[PDB]
C-alpha cells in the first residue's frame, strides 16, 4: 500500500510541466526578485509566500 | 484624533489599494525589454532579450520625460504593456573601480609640493567647494587643470586628497582601457565614462597616466594607426563638442603631455600648468615621521641622518628604506631596528638600477 501509494503521488510530479532554471539578480521591498534564465531573458517574478 | 483619522487612515488604505491593482501589470506575468522609440500617440515599441516586437500605450506613474531610447523599461507577459521606466538591468556593475566616493589622503605625504598645491586648490577645490568666490567676482573659474612632471611626486595623490575635500565622486581613467583593440571601439568606450559623469554631475572629471600609443608600447590591444586619431580627438570631441558652464571639470594628467596633441591640450579649457618636482630636505621629515612613528628605532639612529643622505628621491623611496630596515631586522627577530639596517638601506636603496653612465662622464 505504502508503494503504490508513493508511485502514485510520483506519477503527478513527473506530469507536472517542471520548472526552468535561472540566477537571483536583485530583489526589491514590492517582493519582485530578477532571475536571469540561461536560455530565456531576463524575468522579473514574484517571491513564494514561504520564503 | 480628527485629522488624524482623515489622513492616516485614508492613506495606509489606499496604499494597499494600488497594490492589488498591481496585480494585473505588476502580477507574475511580468517581463523587460530594451525601449527604442517613442511617439506623441502614448505608444512605443519595445524588444526584450528574446527579440520579440511589442507595440503598446504607456501605463501611470511614468512620464515621457524619463523616457529615453537605449534604455529598458518593464513589460508585461500577456497584455505586453510597458509598465514604468527603470534603471539598467542588472546595472552597468561600475560601482568602485576607477571612482569613489571620499578617499583617504592627507597634505602630508604629497609635501614638497606646497607651491604647487595652491595653484590645484584655488582652481578646483575653492569653485566646487565655495560656488560663491566666482559668482560674487563674475569671474570663470577654472574649467581644467594640466599635470606634468617627474613620477614619483604623488600625481594621483596630488588630486586624491582634493576629493576628500570637495565631498563628491572622484573619477579616473586609465590611459590604456580606451585603446583596447577589439574592433574600433576606442571611441565607444570614450562616450559611456563621460555619459554616467553627465547624469548624476559629480563635477569632478581626471585621468590618471594617459598614454594611448605614443609608438606601439602593446601586443594583446594595439589599434594600429588609425586608432591615434579616433582616440586623442574624441577627449578632445568631448569638450569642444559641448559647452558646460559650472558642472564638468576635466582634469588631465600623464608623465609627458608634450608629445601629446596640441589641440587634445585643449587651450582655454585648462589655463594652469602645474610642474612636479622631488621634495626637499625639509619635507622629508614629515613623511619619514609619519613611517617611523610606529617602529621602533635605536638610541645611535637619526632621523637627521637619513634626510641628509637622500638625494634626488621621490615619496615612495622613503617608505622603501623604512621597508628594507625593517625586513633586515625582521628575519633576525629584534625588536629595535639596529643603526646598521638604516646604513645598508640608504646606502642600497641609492644605487641599483643605473650605477654608471656607462659611457663619458655624462
Amino acid at each position: 500500500n505504502d508503494k503504490v501509494r508513493f508511485i502514485k503521488d510520483e506519477l503527478r510530479l513527473l506530469q507536472e510541466p517542471g520548472s526552468y532554471v535561472g540566477e537571483v539578480i536583485k530583489i526589491v521591498s514590492d517582493k519582485k526578485v530578477l532571475v536571469k534564465v540561461q536560455p530565456e531573458g531576463k524575468y522579473i517574478v514574484d517571491v513564494a509566500k514561504d520564503i | 484624533f480628527v485629522s488624524n483619522s482623515e489622513i492616516l487612515k485614508p492613506f495606509e488604505k489606499k496604499q494597499e489599494e494600488e497594490k492589488k491593482q498591481l496585480e494585473e501589470i505588476r502580477g507574475n506575468p511580468l517581463s523587460i525589454g530594451t525601449l527604442e522609440e517613442i511617439i506623441d500617440d502614448d505608444h512605443a515599441i519595445v524588444t526584450s532579450p528574446t527579440m520579440p516586437d511589442y507595440y503598446v500605450s504607456i501605463l501611470s506613474f511614468v512620464d515621457k520625460e524619463l523616457l529615453e531610447p537605449g534604455c529598458s523599461v518593464l513589460l508585461h507577459h500577456k497584455t505586453m504593456s510597458i509598465v514604468g521606466v527603470l534603471q539598467d538591468d542588472a546595472d552597468p556593475m561600475v560601482s568602485v573601480m576607477k571612482m569613489d566616493k571620499s578617499p583617504t589622503e592627507s597634505y602630508s605625504d604629497i609635501g614638497g609640493l606646497e607651491s604647487q598645491i595652491q595653484e590645484i586648490k584655488e582652481s578646483v577645490e575653492l569653485p566646487l567647494t565655495h560656488p560663491e568666490l566666482y559668482e560674487e567676482m563674475g569671474i570663470k573659474p577654472p574649467k581644467g587643470v594640466i599635470l606634468y612632471g617627474a613620477p614619483g611626486t604623488g600625481k594621483t595623490l596630488l588630486a586624491k586628497a582634493v576629493a576628500n575635500q570637495t565631498s563628491a565622486t572622484f573619477l579616473r581613467i586609465v590611459g590604456s582601457e580606451l585603446i583596447q583593440k577589439y574592433l574600433g571601439d576606442g571611441p565607444r568606450l570614450c562616450r559611456q565614462i563621460f555619459k554616467v559623469a553627465g547624469e548624476n554631475a559629480p563635477s569632478i572629471v581626471f585621468i590618471d597616466e594617459i598614454d594611448a600609443i605614443g609608438t606601439k608600447r602593446y601586443d594583446s590591444n594595439s589599434g594600429g594607426e588609425r586608432e591615434i586619431q579616433r582616440t586623442m580627438l574624441e577627449l578632445l570631441n568631448q569638450l569642444d563638442g559641448f559647452d558646460d558652464r559650472g558642472d564638468v571639470k576635466v582634469i588631465m594628467a600623464t608623465n609627458k603631455i608634450e608629445t601629446l596633441d596640441p589641440a587634445l591640450i585643449r587651450p582655454g579649457r585648462i589655463d594652469r600648468k602645474i610642474l612636479f618636482e622631488n621634495p626637499d630636505l625639509s619635507t622629508k621629515k614629515k613623511i619619514l615621521g609619519i613611517h617611523t612613528s610606529k617602529m621602533n628605532l635605536s638610541e645611535d639612529v637619526n632621523l637627521e641622518t637619513l634626510v641628509t643622505t637622500k638625494d634626488d628621491l621621490s615619496g615612495a623611496d622613503i617608505q622603501a628604506m623604512c621597508t628594507e630596515a625593517g625586513l633586515l631586522a625582521l628575519r633576525e627577530r629584534r625588536m629595535q631596528v639596529t643603526a646598521e639596517d638604516f646604513k645598508q638601506a640608504k646606502e642600497r636603496v641609492m644605487k641599483n638600477k643605473v650605477e654608471e653612465n656607462l659611457e663619458g662622464l655624462y
